[PDB]
């Protein structure tokens, strides 16, 4: 499922903003 | 046109806290500190009291020599300038801001239900209801924000805080601009990136719009709609644009989203020729009454769960760390007008 993968990605946390 | 009306009054108040800022307001020792309530790249926000009022508020610190190391001194001079200026009833007021040796300070009204982003993640998902009326105030705030010609530009649930009466205060002005052109700033966060951002193209106020539509999808369907481990595979998928939708958002939601995660310029939702009433009166807005969300007479879904007066249960915890202040003036001409 969706759910699944998103749950076992690196980015469920709080996400940093970019500036590049 | 009394929302016309509104926003015209609203320009004549914004426009003169622009021209003169207020500028050190307050002073360090005036403040205990609490609790460190945030802290990441962006920057360190703390619980404090004010001693002689007993109030208490959030306040950010920022080290003056790592905004000049991460070339962050005009977006830190912005946020400050436009945050002192704007008055809207889901915006985190600044109550007082100054500077020392080694840093900068923003004192902001305390939020104590904590990040939407923690209640999203515990609890999974927002039904249809409960993501509508966030998303209500994020649309009536765009409305609000974009008038005055300034660009958000980093809304996410990590930057929207619950108050005691569940409604959304917004923070973190890091990225917010006024601009009345286009602008060209690689800024934001992956996920809510929208396509021209990373094609480089020169942007506009259309990009909160399509922020708003990653942010609705995220509360319906618990994840947001461009994911993947690295940014540079988010990038591609943001660009590709293939939106697909969970099994059980509404037909309403779904043809909403097709016009906010629009990548034609022509045809986004909030962008037209008629402006935000496209989004207003969209299907799945009709059960909405935007006075009575901006009046704040609606009934919240969820009303966090509130102890003491400085109860911080609903933040996470973090390493306390020192704030040192050196004996020497760190960056004084960078700085100056903060
Ligand atoms: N890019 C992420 C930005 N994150 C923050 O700005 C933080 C804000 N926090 C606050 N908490 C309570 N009241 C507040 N008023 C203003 N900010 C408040 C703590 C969590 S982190």
């Amino acid at each position: 499922t969706t759910y699944a993968d998103f749950i076992a990605s690196g980015r469920t946390g709080r996400r940093n903003a970019i500036h590049d | 046109e009394s929302v016309k009306e509104f926003l015209a009054k609203a320009k004549e108040d914004f426009l003169k806290k622009w021209e003169s800022p207020a500028q050190n307001t307050a002073h360090l020792d005036q403040f205990e500190r609490i609790k460190t309530l945030g802290t990441g790249s962006f920057g360190r926000v703390m619980l404090v009291k004010h001693k002689e009022t007993g109030n208490h508020y959030a306040m950010k610190i920022l080290d003056k020599q790592k905004v000049v190391k991460l070339k962050q001194i005009e977006h830190t001079l912005n946020e400050k300038r436009i945050l002192q200026a704007v008055n809207f009833p889901f915006l985190v007021k600044l109550e007082f801001s100054f500077k020392d040796n080694s840093n900068l300070y923003m004192v902001m009204e305390y939020v104590p239900g904590g990040e939407m982003f923690s209640h999203l993640r515990r609890i999974g998902r927002f039904s249809e209801p409960h993501a509508r009326f966030y998303a209500a105030q994020i649309v009536l705030t765009f409305e609000y924000l974009h008038s005055l010609d300034l660009i958000y530009r980093d809304l996410k649930p990590e930057n929207l805080l619950i108050d005691q009466q569940g409604y959304i205060q917004v923070t973190d002005f890091g990225f917010a601009k006024r601009v009345k052109g286009r602008t060209w700033t690689l800024c934001g966060t992956p996920e809510y990136l929208a396509p021209e951002i990373i094609l480089s193209k020169g942007y506009n106020k259309a990009v909160d719009w399509w922020a708003l539509g990653v942010l609705i999808y995220e509360m319906a369907a618990g994840y947001p709609p461009f994911f993947a481990d690295q940014p540079i595979q988010i990038y591609e998928k943001i660009v590709s644009g293939k939106v697909r939708f969970p099994s059980h958002f509404s037909s309403d939601l779904k043809d909403l989203l097709r016009n906010l995660l629009q990548v034609d310029l022509t045809k986004r939702f909030g962008n037209l020729k008629n402006g935000v009433n496209d989004i207003k009166n969209h299907k799945w807005f009709a059960t909405t009454d935007w006075i009575a969300i901006y009046q704040r007479k609606v009934e919240a879904p969820f009303i966090p769960k509130f102890k003491g007066p400085g109860d911080t249960s609903n933040f996470d915890d973090y390493e306390e760390e020192e704030i040192r202040v050196s004996i020497n003036e760190k960056c004084g001409k960078e700085f100056s007008e903060f």
